[PDB]
């Protein structure tokens, strides 16, 4: 599955 | 533009006005004319305009993902022949994906970066400007992808240098800085031991600071390390 | 109109996919492109027809509804005053949703209606109809309220008048339109009693036809019967 | 709260 990237702050 | 009659402080109003109401595509489109007026942005704008952009692309990327999964079996041994059209309409959300793109690299070029002094404001724009060059080299496929991927490097690597020598390790805009290099690496520059590396040497130097912060702070590091610690479950 | 060069059954073909990949603007520009073919439109494509347009206007319709409430909010006694911006902003999107309610009835006015004889056809088209009007009823204020919401009345009416004398009680399609025009008589009409008692009905009916019915067909109907049973546990 | 209305098929 995919990585997590930078979520809303 | 279609913005330019607008007053500054009420595009920023309904930017977060359109936020409330998930229409996102509205809420670009009113940073985008915020950003135009040519005045600097502060802390909160810069997060308001990153926050718009995201949600757009993020939709686009979704749907190419689908689009070319069908294309690739369409294209397996055994599979009838259905003409041109998954491979027009994947072009067409491609082609608009792009165009998000390069919008948002043009602001960052003309002039966010130029005017950004602080380390604070030249960090969060150089990470967004290998961001989008990370979504861009997502579809490419042609005789540009290698400087499509050099470029995305070179703006981490300018916001890494930036960041470790002016920003504590547990800023939440180093680290998540550090969280999209390290998805670079792995996903993008075909480098898996220097995203694993990265990662791990960011959580930990992280945990060894959350000693000097406050509850809130504390709350607002700790968010992103669990996303490091996620992705080193997935790749290790 | 944009699509005038594709042709029909690639329309088709690229509206299958845009649902696939959640991507429902396109999913309704490809149909509109299809129904301005001049032909009639088979049972699936009307069901693609609609559920582009539905997914459309359910944006729409929360997003209006999120920025309505902000603005009566600032209407309250107390509340400081913030200028034109939320006003602006919600006319905005009303005018937009109204814009998508005028080009769903003018496909339905030029020329699916008047070419529909079939009951199927027809009462699916009339119930669109309705349907259209509701949500033009929903944010209308001026002199023409009135008559928006007779026109919305008189097109559920004929699609009724259809669906019982040529339809059984189960059929998903009469089930659907008393369900909306059971919700345009508690929501838009202030006609509760009269919505409590087509809901009890139809679900009462359906009832005792669903001995007729094949194990799919009775999965298919027992679905809108429970959305009717929701609604009476609500209103009740 | 808000009643149904027919769903997608
Ligand atoms: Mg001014
Ligand atoms: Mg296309
Ligand atoms: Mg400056
Ligand atoms: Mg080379
Ligand atoms: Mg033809
Ligand atoms: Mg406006
Ligand atoms: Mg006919
Ligand atoms: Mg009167």
């Amino acid at each position: 599955d995919r990585p997590d990237t930078e979520p809303e702050p | 533009g279609a913005m330019g009659s607008m007053e500054r402080a009420s595009l920023i109003q309904k930017a977060k006005l359109a936020e409330q109401a998930e229409r996102y595509e509205d809420m670009a489109a009113f940073m985008k004319g915020a950003v135009e007026k040519g005045e600097e942005l502060s802390c909160e704008e810069r997060n308001l305009l990153s926050v718009a952009y995201k949600n757009v692309v993020g939709g686009q990327r979704a749907a190419w993902r689908v689009l070319s999964s069908i294309e690739q079996k369409s294209n397996e041994e055994g599979s009838e022949e259905k003409g041109p059209e998954v491979r027009e309409y994947r072009e067409k959300v491609e082609t608009e994906l792009q165009g998000v793109c390069d919008t948002v690299l043009g602001l960052l070029d003309s002039h966010l970066i130029k005017e950004a002094g602080d380390a604070e404001s030249r960090v969060f724009y150089l990470k967004m400007k290998g961001d989008y060059y990370r979504y861009l080299a997502e579809v490419a496929t042609g005789d540009d992808k290698k400087r499509i991927i050099d470029s995305a490097r070179s703006a981490y690597q300018e916001a890494m240098d930036i960041s470790k020598k002016e920003m504590p390790p547990t800023n939440p805009i180093r680290l998540g800085l550090a969280l999209n290099f390290s998805v670079f690496h792995y996903e993008i520059a075909n480098s898996p031991e220097e995203a694993i590396s990265l990662a791990k040497t960011t959580f930990d130097e992280a945990m060894a600071d959350l000693h000097t912060l406050s509850e809130d702070s504390y709350k607002d590091s700790t968010l992103i390390m669990q996303l490091l610690r996620d992705n080193l479950t997935l790749w290790t």
